[PDB]
RNA sequence: UUUUGUAUAAUGGGUCAGCGACUUAUAUUCUGUAGCAAGGUUAACCGAAUAGGGGAGCCGAAGGGAAACCGAGUCUUAACU
RNA sequence: AGGACCGAACCGACUAAUGUUGAAAAAUUAGCGGAUGACUUGUGGCUGGGGGUGAAAGGCCAAUCAAACCGGGAGAUAGCU
RNA sequence: UGUAACGGGGCUAAACCAUGCACCGAAGCUGCGGCAGCGACGCUUAUGCGUUGUUGGGUAGGGGAGCGUUCUGUAAGCCUG
RNA sequence: GUUUAUUAAAAACACAGCACUGUGCAAACACGAAAGUGGACGUAUACGGUGUGACGCCUGCCCGGUGCCGGAAGGUUAAU
RNA sequence: AAUUCCUUGUCGGGUAAGUUCCGACCUGCACGAAUGGCGUAAUGAUGGCCAGGCUGUCUCCACCCGAGACUCAGUGAAAUUGAACUCGCUGUGAAGAUGCAGUGUACCCGCGGCAAGACGGAAAGACCCCGUGAACCUUUACUAUAGCUUGACACUGAACA
RNA sequence: CUUUAAUGUUUGAUGUUCUAACGUUGACCCGUAAUCCGGGUUGCGGACAGUGUCUGGUGGGUAGUUUGACUGGGGCGGUCUCCUCCUAAAGAGUAACGGAGGAGCACGAAGGUUGGCUAAUCCUGGUCGGACAUCAGGAGGUUAGUGCAAUGGCAUAAGCCAGCUUGACUGCGAGCGUGACGGCGCGAGCAGGUGCGAAAGCAGGUCAUAGUGAUCCGGUGGUUCUGAAUGGAAGGGCCAUC
């Protein structure tokens, strides 16, 4: 039968142009005021997923 | 009372060396206090991580009155 | 631990805020700064409200 | 995606995003597509008829993708700068 | 066989003969190989039945953005050196 | 008269030896307790498994009962050997 | 438990220190013959061969090349009273 | 008297006797989705549950905790 | 003390000598009144202690009668078993050796006997720990639930104050 | 209308009776040579009791489960995240139930800037005044101070005061450090806007290093996003925050 996604990986990774997956910061959801304003600045944009987690992500969407 | 506890270590120390060309903004050394003081195209960082503002060699000197430890960065 | 969050809100009409804390015992007026409200774009009066 | 007990990758991160449900009835048009189409004029129709876009497409933009060498009358379709500047150079027409 | 390490006084087998354990289906990706190539391929079904018909679909030649949307760009920001 | 006394049958099972691949998957020999009683025994009946029954030992319920036996879920699961 | 605190016999050096030259001694090194992996280049590449340096212990494990068994085609062929 | 049929027969279980406590009879209690039944063709000098255990001499103090019995004013409090 | 740790408590009695026994003391680690206290004749294949008789229980074993064991004839098993050409000692060594080193000793093969060793046989240790195993049991552990109980509505109406 | 009484009404509140739903495990009749059942008569009760749905309480009677790991075996004790020092072998890192301590906050000034200033300790003198308060001189020279542990810093002070203040700014970020990762850190410079300074300039919190909690679900505000026929709306996204 067809493999099923990981459907909560499925909410959390897009997978970029160059076959890479882009994914959201951890960190900005609360716990705010105590948080710089530099440091959240930098966790807004999006980030690429690591070498050592292509892996387990890719396992997890096989249909991405 | 009881003992058994330690920190995290937290890999300060010279990351680049005498004669070392840098890209500004690089990382010269982090330290507690400023055991090494910001000389010139050099700057201190607010833990006292000394950095390069230009593009160039590493340069440690011995200055001044109190023979004070200096990195500066030479044009290369 | 007894240090409460409170948020600056923007005098403008916006409702852009800053997030703070404040001693409530032994500071209990409003905290009031002049601060960026990045909306429109210029330093306006801000005002303690609560969280 | 197990990692021995540790708060794996797809959870640790957070979820982002909506989907869209009117990207899916909105397609591209490359311009390699518009001489793939019988009779020099292009519209959902056109296209739908010649097996480029999916039948249930309600909205298409022709992009710069390909060539195009032939004059073209596009219409009802949007069309992105680049793409006008090529359908028009090959003697094509634009219309809403 | 298991172990850092077994002649080990650790495990297993009295001996022989026959049997006895990485398969199969469907998805998916990679390698090898073959076909065709900005295209490749059809599924159920029809059938003249391993042909031929069937291109419904699927993957690919476009991305960026949460999205609207813009598009060889796009997003970020009032705007980016 | 008596859940009276001694003592065979009958009911039981305190001690020891033997036996322990036994004559026997619980016995045999020598001794032992009850023996008109809350006694003992034949035939048939009723109670059924989280259920029975239990003068209560978790005892017994067809030679292993802190949850019988058979068939099924069934190739339960086994990060162990 | 029995010499049992040179492995033994035995040794007054066959012990110890010093100098020296000889020899024994391994699957190390050389010599002769041979196979293969990886290179390289040749007489001359349809791809193996021929020269030529070098490499060739191995558990878990990865890679590569093969043998043999049963059945289908080749096979109404080929072998076989 | 009873008991661990098959390593324990005993000081263990039972026992007559004692107490507490429920039960007005379509009883309480128990087996049963129910119907039906046991209790009992009994009826408080009866029936159930709990503890103690012939008999003799006896059985003192504690109601804060936990359990149970009784209470209605006040607070709190469900569906609606 | 069916209860006492210290404990063989201390004192007395019994014995030549008594960690048990009986009697007493009270310093009750940690008795006590129906979780019954303290007594109690009788009963008891019940626990502890003493004495008479009795004796192979013992000093210390002897003789004898029978069933086996032994021999012949007939029938004819078993557990176990990697392979055996299957000695001692001291040492070494997965650290307790027939099998290794050194050395001693030993012609080949049975039968009756003995159990020191083959870490002998038998049962995938029951102790101990581990597994995000199993079960049954407890409770003011958690979550539910039969049962019991509360009230609202339904079956459920009328008259009169 | 000022007010008051009483006959007429809706809904309750409460009560007293009634009979006709319903109960009868009282007597009788028939089906019927029947201690079941049904119909009928009669007596006793009676809108109660009981049952259905909903609901609060009770509920080891039954049920399904949980009841951590580290550990010189386990258990008891202790411990589990974070910061500082030593062990640590002169770059980084480096273990033990090794040796010592600390954090889970504080601060609208204890932040920014301009301007200024300089400890501890001892000797001598001095009303009350003492070994030690405040005053003067001298020695001393940072042994002081740093909101707090330790270590490294600190005089150009980072220590101490005052004036003006909100840079404890918003968007970004060349280039680096440290991580298996999630992440965490340092950062000149760019745009907007601000404070202080005559100016050069300084400021994206605090001498630095602890002072912390991923995701999910949900709340609040904002919004050129989305909006299941269409216009809205709900819900979702995005940004801020709990
Ligand atoms: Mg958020
Ligand atoms: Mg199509
Ligand atoms: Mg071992
Ligand atoms: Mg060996
Ligand atoms: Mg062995
Ligand atoms: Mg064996
Ligand atoms: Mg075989
Ligand atoms: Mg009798
Ligand atoms: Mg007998
Ligand atoms: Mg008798
Ligand atoms: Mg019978
Ligand atoms: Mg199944
Ligand atoms: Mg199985
Ligand atoms: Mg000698
Ligand atoms: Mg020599
Ligand atoms: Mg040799
Ligand atoms: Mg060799
Ligand atoms: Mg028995
Ligand atoms: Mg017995
Ligand atoms: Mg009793
Ligand atoms: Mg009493
Ligand atoms: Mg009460
Ligand atoms: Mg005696
Ligand atoms: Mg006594
Ligand atoms: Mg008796
Ligand atoms: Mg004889
Ligand atoms: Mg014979
Ligand atoms: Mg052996
Ligand atoms: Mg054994
Ligand atoms: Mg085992
Ligand atoms: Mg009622
Ligand atoms: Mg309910
Ligand atoms: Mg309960
Ligand atoms: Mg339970
Ligand atoms: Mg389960
Ligand atoms: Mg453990
Ligand atoms: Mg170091
Ligand atoms: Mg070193
Ligand atoms: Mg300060
Ligand atoms: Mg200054
Ligand atoms: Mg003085
Ligand atoms: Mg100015
Ligand atoms: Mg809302
Ligand atoms: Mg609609
Ligand atoms: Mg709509």
């Amino acid at each position: 039968p067809k493999i099923k996604t990981v459907r909560g990986a499925a909410k959390r990774f897009k997978k970029t142009g160059k076959g890479g997956f882009k994914h959201k910061h951890a960190n900005l959801r609360h716990i705010l005021t105590k948080k710089a304003t530099k440091r959240k600045r930098h966790l807004r944009p999006k980030a690429m997923v690591s070498k050592g987690d292509l892996g387990l992500v890719i396992a997890c969407l096989p249909y991405a | 009372t009881r003992n058994g506890r330690d920190s995290e270590a937290k890999r300060l120390g010279v990351k680049r060396f005498g004669g070392e060309s840098v890209l500004a903004g690089s990382i010269i050394v982090r330290q507690r206090g400023t055991k090494f003081h910001a000389g010139a195209n050099v700057g201190c960082g607010r833990d006292h991580t000394l950095f390069a503002k230009a593009d160039g060699k590493v340069k440690f000197e011995v200055k001044g009155p109190k023979n004070r430890k200096f990195i500066s960065i030479e044009a290369e | 631990g007894i240090r409460e969050k409170i948020k600056l809100v923007s005098s403008a009409g916006t409702g852009h805020f800053y997030t703070t804390t404040k001693n409530k015992r032994t500071k209990p007026e409003k905290l009031e700064l002049k601060k960026f409200d990045p909306v429109v774009r210029q330093h306006v009066i801000y005002k303690e409200a609560k969280i | 995606g197990f990692e021995g007990g540790q708060m794996p990758l797809y959870r640790r991160l957070p979820k982002f995003g909506f989907t869209s449900r009117k990207a899916a009835i909105t397609a591209e048009i490359r311009l390699s597509d518009l001489a793939k189409v019988e009779g020099g004029v292009v519209d959902l129709n056109t296209l739908k008829a010649a097996n480029i876009i999916g039948i249930q497409i309600e909205f298409a933009k022709v992009i710069l993708a390909g060539e195009v060498t032939t004059p073209v009358t596009v219409r009802g379709l949007r069309v992105t700068k680049g793409a006008r500047a090529a359908i028009e150079a090959a003697g094509g027409k634009i219309e809403e």
